[PDB]
């Protein structure tokens, strides 16, 4: 009963916001990541890294503000405030992109803290740690997209910038340059996200429409007691219903709920893997058999060839402005263009 | 013992392995017709002149497509919104060239799926259930109406409806973004929130319940066998689940009422998808996403680009390239 | 019985058969290396390192 | 269902609460206001004023192109306006 | 036994308070009609086309003959002021009656008077209230006829000389025309009732519906539902609401398509060009421009081998080329002078295009119903400059959304009405669970 | 950068005389351009005839030269074709044709100068963007 145990006592007291040992890591880093994003989106430009306005102060709205990535010339610099690029000058730090690494790195350590908090609270309360386990999917996505991806590329510049429209731009980049929609790891992610949304809506709806009548009122919500031992809806009627509507139905509440964990978590892990590939430009860009035929046979056309022409439009039309450091100059006569448009 | 009454009793029988019902009387044929035509077209249909410019697009496996690139191609721009059943063609050869199968499939499928939703009401009534599962399914169904029927109505042609193919789906998405800037449309944003959140809440609920299963099994057997079909006792401890999650955030951010929680699980993705279906359906009438192109300028009047302007550059490259031989005039007004 | 994804837990309290499984894995890996080296030697052209 | 803190609905219906926060809340709003209205926010964060994105006869972006001289590059850009 | 968020459901069996709600709500509808019109008038500027100005009520008034002259030029704004004022005043009268019945009047009506009181399960009384309202509606439709035929007429976009107000002296009575619209296919080149393209048919249809609605109103006051009808329906207030939600939904979808395709009772002079209209107009504009330069537009082969300016439709009709091939079913007063029996007549095209048709095509082309949600006009990649979104896009999108949600409301209340009528809207009786008494499926 | 008198200084006539616009004038001409002209001329192009734009270089080669306040004011009163050979009031908004182009009815002589001034100033600010089309958006 020395100081360590006294501190333990205090960290683990049952207060309105539980702290724990994990709170020491989580709360500063989460606060700082959030604080950095609101600060930058309110006051800080992207003029010197991107050639873009990006704060409310400059005229931007909620959709177009962003904490933009550092300039391609920073490489993968940590861009520490006290480091050799900013040299302690907070203002220069801001203008060089310092807030992006600040947010990304504190965010990373906050996500670790949050997942540790799921472990800590679960241990204290006596539950199994499946929520912590399920949160690994958010972490894998964040690390693969925000850290691994630009680390394989030339710089943090090609990471996503923290903003609504900037992320929209990220999506469109990955189509024109990586053809990401053709990637089977992205497709499994899509199935997991949509599969989970479906499971969510269909399981809630089912429970709400196989309720036992446990009260007299038209509001069925009141007729539940959190401590009652009885299932509040009929798993048997739910199973009959779905067996006869769809052919198959769940029969095991435990598998059902484990399936709901499994599907979106697996989907997100799969897409993270694809993004690791894209860090290396290891794309699912082409089908070789299609290009061989198409090159030899000018009447062969698929939706696959049509989308690559779209991709080529995106690259030539967006690259000068989106990659200013490359000083691309494309004269009018070189831009790919269909007829009239 | 009356012949019509026996048929009626078999139609609505709760003892059939799959429920038929009156909605199913329409659903079974129309879904079979759509499914059979789709399977045959995806394998063996010849190329379809989707954009009416005598530039036929190959969609089927036998004409050099794989699973990812194959599609049943939308019907020709030359047809517009005209009805093109088989019997309106001089020959099946003609019907195939112009994209007839796409029309057959989407109209049978939309009917059969609409009857699918009714069948969900219907069996709920015969089993003594509450009625609103079909309301949840109306979110996906409205979404299929949007891309297969409503968007083609507003643009004037089934040739701009979504292809029945994987890469064709992507083509549709890209061209939609160039013509409508859907990413900047708040109803698509709500749909992303319905779909991301639904996946999130799926995972949350599945992990919280799984976290609080009551010990019923040994280490050497699946915990699933701790639940027996039709047992009356709940299989998990929601108060333990509430005590964990409430401490993870704070107490009043966690449900302790199962009925509210599952209603929320139902409501959130259903409503976000309603909006995203409404998004497609209103961009069918060209009320497009937010346009901040050149919204920021400096004291001289120089444009100061924002990320919206960068988006626009991408959108331009999709616009100038799509359907590259189909435009003769400068504006792509539909 | 055991679910399929737990078949290898029978070794947690059986050090000898854990050692046997670890040897078998080591055998597989070293054998992989031998086979991969040989495939590469059979297909490698050494006539131009430039 | 409680851990000992004063209930929120107790606090913000109380007179002492509003006696204090009818001062602290406007005062912060005003501070934030003045942070921008004085032009301090621009200087602190380095954000270009509407008249200082470009030199007058200039349409090149003042883009940082070096990692270790980046700080000097920006300063060179800022002088090219004064 | 309802929660605050289902609180209006407490009014189901309170006929006097329910009346207050319906009448107060009618007052809100009349208020908005009044107030929105005054707002549109206070902002209106006659030098500009209506569709450059965000107007949707003033164009409805204009279409009825009031305030406009030849070509849609606004001549006199006082009819507009009057419509809004009168609606506005009338909403206080409806507000007064509404709040009086909802707060101070008898909570239920059936004790106070056997005439105004009603029970939802009284199939005879319900059909009498229906029949009364049918009659009102029949009168409603005749008031349109009366305006068209005896009180000034209606705006006719098709009138020779640019459009004008025209009294309608020979409304179409021929049921083969009137009901024939009801039997055209909703598909392209047919368009079901949305294809109605002259005021004679519009007015004759309203004569028919007016009479039919009066006949049917009278029918339903004098009869009770027959036995098949008795056994087919649920007889409850929520079921009746669900039926009307279904109908309003269907009606909203029809209105959406109406405002999108029809340029007769939504004259393009007022509402802007339709999507098809604008697309056709661009092909006209560049056909005109190019022929002025010497292009022989009929023989100009485009890049695909199809005509650049003119091609054939699948049934042979000469039509505009390019992507607008989809839009050849379009008909408009500025284009029809060029149509011969085979479609667009090449000799008229070479010799008889008029300056006013060139103006109109340029205007409609540059006012196509494409625009951003923040009202930047044009294609989605256009820069800021033009502040414009067509009334037709506003009116189509808004009513598609309302139609959609009213279909959802129909499902909600139809399903619930069925379950409450059978006694399980509140859940499954644990002691009498239907499934537990059925044989298992396998 | 800012909207200095030098950028606001534009040729008045083909003789070489010049006139310096106020910022008020410029902003008023931009508003009037949006109200009466942008529906066809957004960004300095011409939607209904892209072969003719409002770039200063193009206006200088028009007959009557239109790269000046007087040329532009006259064009808004009595527009011609690019070679000056035919008057086109019947299909182009102008004061001569305010009967069929009613947005021109309320335009005074000083409005026309502001519109003319805006047209001449804008390529000085935006350069290639003005009249360049989507390629420069
Ligand atoms: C009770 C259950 C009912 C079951 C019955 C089912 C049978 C019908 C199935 C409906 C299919 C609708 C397809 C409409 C396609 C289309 O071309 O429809 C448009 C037509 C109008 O057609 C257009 O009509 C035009 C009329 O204009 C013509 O005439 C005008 C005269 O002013 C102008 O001059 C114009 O230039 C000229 O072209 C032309 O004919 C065009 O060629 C033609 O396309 O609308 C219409 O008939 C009006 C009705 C359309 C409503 C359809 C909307 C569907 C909404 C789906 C709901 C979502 C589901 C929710 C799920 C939960
Ligand atoms: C809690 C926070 C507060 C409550 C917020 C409620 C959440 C929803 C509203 C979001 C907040 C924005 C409202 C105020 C800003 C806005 O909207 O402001 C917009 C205008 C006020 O701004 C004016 O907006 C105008 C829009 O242009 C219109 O006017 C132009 C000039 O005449 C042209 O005519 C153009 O064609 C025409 O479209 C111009 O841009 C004016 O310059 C500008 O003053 O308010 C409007 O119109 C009035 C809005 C009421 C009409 C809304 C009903 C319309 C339904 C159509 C949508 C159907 C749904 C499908 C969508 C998917
Ligand atoms: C040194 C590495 C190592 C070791 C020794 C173990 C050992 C174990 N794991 Mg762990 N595990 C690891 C890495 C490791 N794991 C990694 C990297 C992950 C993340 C993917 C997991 C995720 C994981 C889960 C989720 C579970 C285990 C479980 C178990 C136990 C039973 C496994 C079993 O019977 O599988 C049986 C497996 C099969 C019969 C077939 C699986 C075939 C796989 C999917 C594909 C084939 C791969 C290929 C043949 C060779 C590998 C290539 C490459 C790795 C070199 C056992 C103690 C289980 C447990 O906890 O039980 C209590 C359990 O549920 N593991
Ligand atoms: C339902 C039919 C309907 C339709 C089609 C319109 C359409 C229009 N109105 Mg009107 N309006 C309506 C109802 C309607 N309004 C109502 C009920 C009110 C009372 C609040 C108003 C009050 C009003 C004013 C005060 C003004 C307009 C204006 C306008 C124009 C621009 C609208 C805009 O920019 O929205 C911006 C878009 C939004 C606000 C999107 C909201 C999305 C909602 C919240 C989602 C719906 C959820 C479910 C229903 C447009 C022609 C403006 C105009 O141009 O006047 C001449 C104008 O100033 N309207
Ligand atoms: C058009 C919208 C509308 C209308 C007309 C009504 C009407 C009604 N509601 Mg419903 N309700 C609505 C929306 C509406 N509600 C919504 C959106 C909600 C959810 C927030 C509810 C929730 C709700 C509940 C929970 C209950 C009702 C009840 C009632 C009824 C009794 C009200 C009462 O006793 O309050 C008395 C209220 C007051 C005395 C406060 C003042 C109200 C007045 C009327 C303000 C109007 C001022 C206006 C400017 C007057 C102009 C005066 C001059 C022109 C004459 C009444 C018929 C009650 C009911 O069914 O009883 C069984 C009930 O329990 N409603
Ligand atoms: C459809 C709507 C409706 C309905 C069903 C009722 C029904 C009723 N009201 Mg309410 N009421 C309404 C609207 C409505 N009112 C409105 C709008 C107002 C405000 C003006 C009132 C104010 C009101 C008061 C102050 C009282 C009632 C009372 C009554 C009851 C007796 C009515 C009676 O004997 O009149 C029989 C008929 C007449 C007296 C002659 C009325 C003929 C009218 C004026 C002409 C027809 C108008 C036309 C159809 C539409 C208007 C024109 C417009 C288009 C410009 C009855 C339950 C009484 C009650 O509850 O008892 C305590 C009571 O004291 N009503
Ligand atoms: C708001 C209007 C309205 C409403 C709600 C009702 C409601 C009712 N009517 Mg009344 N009716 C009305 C107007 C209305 N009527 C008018 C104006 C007339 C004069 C013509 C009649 C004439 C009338 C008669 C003669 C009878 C009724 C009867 C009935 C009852 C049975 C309705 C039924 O079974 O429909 C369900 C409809 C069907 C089963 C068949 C409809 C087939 C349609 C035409 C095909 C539609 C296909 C397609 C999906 C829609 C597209 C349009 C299509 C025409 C192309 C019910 C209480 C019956 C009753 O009991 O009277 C005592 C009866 O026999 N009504
Ligand atoms: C970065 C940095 C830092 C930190 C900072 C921080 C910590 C900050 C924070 C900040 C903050 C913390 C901020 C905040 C802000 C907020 C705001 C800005 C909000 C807003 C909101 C709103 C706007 C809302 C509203 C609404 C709407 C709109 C709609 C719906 C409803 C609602 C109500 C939601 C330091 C110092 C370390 C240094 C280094 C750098
Ligand atoms: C007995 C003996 C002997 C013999 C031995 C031998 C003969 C051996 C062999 C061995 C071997 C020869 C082995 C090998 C192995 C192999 C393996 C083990 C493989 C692996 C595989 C895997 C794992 C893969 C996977 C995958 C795939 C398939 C795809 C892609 C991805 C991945 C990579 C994952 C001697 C004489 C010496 C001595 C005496 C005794
Ligand atoms: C029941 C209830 C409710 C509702 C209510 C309602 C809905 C009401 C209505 C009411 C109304 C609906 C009202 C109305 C009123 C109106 C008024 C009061 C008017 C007046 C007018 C005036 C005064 C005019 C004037 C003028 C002239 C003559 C000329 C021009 C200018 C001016 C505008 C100035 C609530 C939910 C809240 C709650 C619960 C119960
Ligand atoms: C005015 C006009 C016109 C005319 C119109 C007309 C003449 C109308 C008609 C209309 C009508 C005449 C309609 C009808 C409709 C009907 C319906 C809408 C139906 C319904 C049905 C249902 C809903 C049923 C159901 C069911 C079943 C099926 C089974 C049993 C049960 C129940 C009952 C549920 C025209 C266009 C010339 C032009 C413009 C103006
Ligand atoms: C694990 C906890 C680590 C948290 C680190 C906190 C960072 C402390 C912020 C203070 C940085 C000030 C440096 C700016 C001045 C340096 C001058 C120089 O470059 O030599
Ligand atoms: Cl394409
Ligand atoms: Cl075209
Ligand atoms: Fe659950």
């Amino acid at each position: 009963r020395g100081w360590f145990d006294i501190l333990d006592d205090w960290l683990k007291r049952d207060r309105f916001v539980f702290v724990g040992w994990s709170g020491i890591l989580l709360f500063p880093c989460a606060y700082l990541a959030l604080g950095g994003w609101l600060t930058g989106t309110t006051f800080v430009t992207s003029w010197y890294t991107h050639g873009l306005a990006s704060s409310y102060l400059e005229g931007c709205n909620f959709l177009t503000v962003a904490v933009s990535t550092p300039a391609n010339s920073m490489g993968h610099s940590l861009l520490l405030l006290w480091g050799p690029e900013a040299q302690g000058d907070f203002t220069r730090w801001c203008q060089l992109g310092g807030l992006w690494t600040f947010i990304a790195l504190h965010g990373a350590f906050g996500l670790i803290g949050f997942m540790l908090r799921q472990f800590e609270i679960a241990r204290l309360v006596g539950v199994r740690p499946y929520n912590a386990i399920a949160f690994s999917a958010p972490i894998a996505v964040f690390v693969s997209v925000f850290l691994i991806y630009p680390l394989g590329q030339s710089s943090w510049f090609f990471a996503p910038s923290f903003g609504v429209a900037a992320i929209f731009r990220f999506l469109l980049f990955f189509q024109g340059f990586h053809n990401w929609t053709l990637n089977p790891f992205h497709m499994m992610g899509v199935a997991g996200v949509l599969g989970g949304a479906l499971l969510c809506a269909i399981h809630g709806a089912t429970v709400e429409n196989t309720l036992f009548q446990d009260g007299e009122g038209a509001s069925t919500f009141r007729a539940f007691n959190p401590t009652q031992a009885e299932e509040t809806y009929s798993m048997v009627t739910a199973n009959r219903f779905w067996s006869q509507i769809f052919g198959i139905a769940f029969s095991n509440k435990r598998w059902l709920h484990f399936f709901m964990l499994f599907v979106p978590v697996t989907g997100l892990w799969m897409s993270a893997i694809g993004v690791v590939g894209l860090a290396l430009n290891l794309r699912s860009y082409d089908f070789i058999s299609q290009e061989i035929r198409a090159a030899e046979d000018p009447e062969f056309e698929t939706f696959y060839t049509k989308n690559l022409l779209l991709n080529e439009g995106i690259r030539a039309w967006m690259a000068p402005q989106d990659q200013p450091h490359e000083n691309f100059v494309f004269p009018e006569e070189v831009l790919p263009r269909g007829n009239a448009l | 013992a009356n012949l019509w009454e026996r048929f009626c009793n078999w139609v609505t029988s709760t003892d059939n392995r799959l429920y038929v019902g009156w909605f199913g009387v329409i659903m079974i044929p129309t879904l079979l017709a759509a499914t059979i035509c789709f399977v045959i077209a995806f394998i063996a249909a010849p190329p379809v002149d989707i954009d009416g410019i005598r530039e036929p697009v190959s969609g089927s496996l036998l004409y050099g497509n794989n699973i990812i690139t194959g599609a049943v191609v939308p019907s020709s721009n030359a047809i517009g919104l005209h009805f093109y059943p088989i019997w309106e063609a001089a020959s099946l050869d003609e019907w195939l060239y112009n994209g007839g199968p796409y029309q057959l499939i989407i109209f049978h499928f939309l009917l059969g799926a609409s009857c699918y939703m009714g069948r969900q009401w219907e069996l709920s009534y015969r089993l003594g259930m509450r009625p609103w599962i079909c309301v949840a399914y109306s979110a996906p169904l409205a979404s299929a109406f949007a891309v297969f029927l409503i968007y083609p109505i507003g643009q004037g042609s089934f040739s701009d409806g979504m292809p029945l193919g994987i890469s064709g789906t992507f083509n549709f998405m890209i061209v939609f973004q160039a013509e409508h800037n859907i990413l900047m449309h708040p109803f698509h944003q709500l749909g992303v929130a319905g779909v991301f959140g639904g996946a999130l809440f799926c995972a949350m609920h599945g992990s919280l319940v799984t976290s609080s299963l009551i010990r019923e099994t040994t280490e050497t057997e699946s915990a699933n066998y701790g639940y027996k079909f039709g047992q009356e006792e709940e299989t998990y401890n929601i108060v333990a689940a509430h005590g964990y999650f409430g401490r993870l955030i704070f107490q009043y951010a966690s449900f302790n009422n199962s009925r509210s929680l599952h209603f929320f699980l139902a409501a959130w993705p259903v409503v976000g998808v309603w909006f995203t279906a409404l998004g497609i359906s209103t961009m069918a009438f060209n009320l497009n996403g937010f346009n901040f192109n050149h919204s920021v300028i400096d004291a001289k009047g120089n444009v100061i680009n924002t990320w919206a302007d960068i988006i626009n550059r991408a959108n331009l490259g999709m616009e100038v390239m799509h359907e590259r031989n189909a435009h003769n005039f400068p504006l792509d007004l539909a | 019985g055991l679910p399929w994804y737990r078949v290898h837990t029978v070794l947690i309290n059986d050090p000898g058969r854990l050692i046997a499984a670890h040897l078998m894995h080591t055998a597989l890996v070293a054998g992989w290396a031998g086979s991969m080296a040989l495939y590469e030697l059979a297909t490698f052209d050494p006539s131009d390192p430039v | 269902g409680t851990t000992g803190e004063r209930p929120f609905s107790d606090i913000i219906t109380s007179v002492r609460y509003w006696v204090i926060h009818s001062i602290t809340i406007p005062a912060l709003f005003i501070a934030g206001w003045l942070f921008v209205s004085t032009g301090l926010a621009y200087d602190v964060f380095g954000t270009p004023r509407p008249d200082s994105y470009y030199a007058q006869e200039q349409r090149s972006i003042p883009l940082v192109t070096d990692r270790f001289e980046a700080k000097q590059q920006v300063e060179t850009f800022l002088e090219q306006l004064k | 036994g309802f929660a605050w968020w289902a609180g209006n459901a407490r009014l189901i069996n309170l006929s006097g308070k329910l009346l207050g709600a319906h009448v107060a709500h009618a007052g809100l509808i009349v208020f908005w009609a009044g107030a929105m019109t005054l707002f549109e008038l206070a902002h209106f500027i006659p030098e500009k086309p209506m569709y450059e100005q965000g107007l949707i009520l003033i164009p409805h008034i204009a279409t009825l003959g009031w305030g406009v002259g030849p070509g849609g030029e606004v001549v006199d704004t006082f009819p507009f002021f009057v419509v809004g004022v009168v609606h506005l005043i009338s909403s206080a009268v409806l507000g007064f009656g509404g709040v009086y019945h909802a707060i101070r009047g008898p909570e239920t009506l059936e004790e106070y008077s056997s005439f105004f009181g009603y029970d939802w399960k009284d199939k005879n009384k319900m059909t009498t209230i229906l029949g009364f309202h049918l009659i009102v509606l029949g009168i409603g439709a005749l008031l349109l006829v009366a305006k068209a035929m005896f009180f000034g007429g209606l705006y006719d976009t098709w009138a020779p000389g640019g459009g004008d107000v025209r009294v309608i002296t020979n409304p179409t009575l021929d049921p083969r025309v009137i009901f024939g619209y009801l039997l055209k296919s909703p598909f392209g080149g047919e368009g079901w009732i949305v294809s109605v393209n002259n005021l004679e048919d519009v007015v004759g249809g309203h004569i028919w519906i007016g009479l039919i609605c009066i006949a049917g109103g009278i029918w339903h006051i004098l009869t009770t539902p027959f036995g098949w009808a008795r056994r087919a329906f649920i007889w409850s207030g929520e079921a009746y609401l669900s039926y009307s939600l279904g109908a309003l939904s269907m009606m909203g979808f029809i209105a959406t398509c109406f405002v999108w395709f029809n340029n007769t009772v939504y004259p393009s002079e007022f509402y802007g060009p339709t999507g098809p209209e604008a697309s056709q107009a661009q092909a006209m504009t560049f056909l005109i421009r190019d022929q002025k330069l010497g292009a022989n537009v009929g023989s100009a082969q485009g890049p695909t081998g199809l005509g650049k300016y003119l091609m054939r439709s699948p049934t042979g009709e000469i039509i505009f080329g390019g992507e607008t091939m989809r839009f050849w079913d379009f008909r408009g007063p500025w284009l029809e002078p060029l149509r011969g029996p085979n479609g667009l007549d090449l000799n008229k095209i070479k010799n008889d295009i008029q300056p006013w048709q060139e103006r109109r095509a340029a205007e409609y082309m540059t006012h196509a119903p494409l625009g951003s949600l923040n009202s930047v006009g044009g294609v989605a990649t256009e820069i800021n400059s033009v502040n414009f979104v067509s009334p037709r896009s506003w009116l189509a999108t808004s009513h598609f959304v309302l139609a959609f949600f009213f279909l959802v409301g129909h499902l909600w209340h139809a399903g619930r009405a069925r379950a409450a009528a059978a006694g399980f809207e509140k859940g499954i009786d644990r002691e009498s669970e239907p499934v537990l008494s059925m044989p298992s499926l396998d | 950068a800012e909207l200095t008198p030098e950028v606001l200084t534009v040729p008045l006539n083909s003789e070489g005389k010049t006139i310096t616009l106020t910022e008020k004038q410029y902003l008023e001409g931009k508003r009037l351009f949006q109200y009466a002209c942008a529906s066809c001329h957004v960004g300095g192009i011409t939607k209904t005839n892209p072969s003719l734009d409002l770039r200063t270089e193009t206006l200088a080669l028009a007959t009557p030269p239109r790269d000046n306040i007087e040329g532009l004011v006259d064009y808004m009163k009595n527009p011609t074709t690019y070679d000056g050979e035919q008057e086109i009031a019947e299909v182009h908004p102008s004061l001569r044709s305010a009967d069929i182009f009613p947005k021109m009815r309320n335009l005074t002589e000083k409005d026309l100068v502001a519109i003319a001034g805006h047209i001449l100033v804008e390529p000085k600010i935006l350069g290639d963007k003005w009249g360049g089309g989507k390629v420069y958006y």
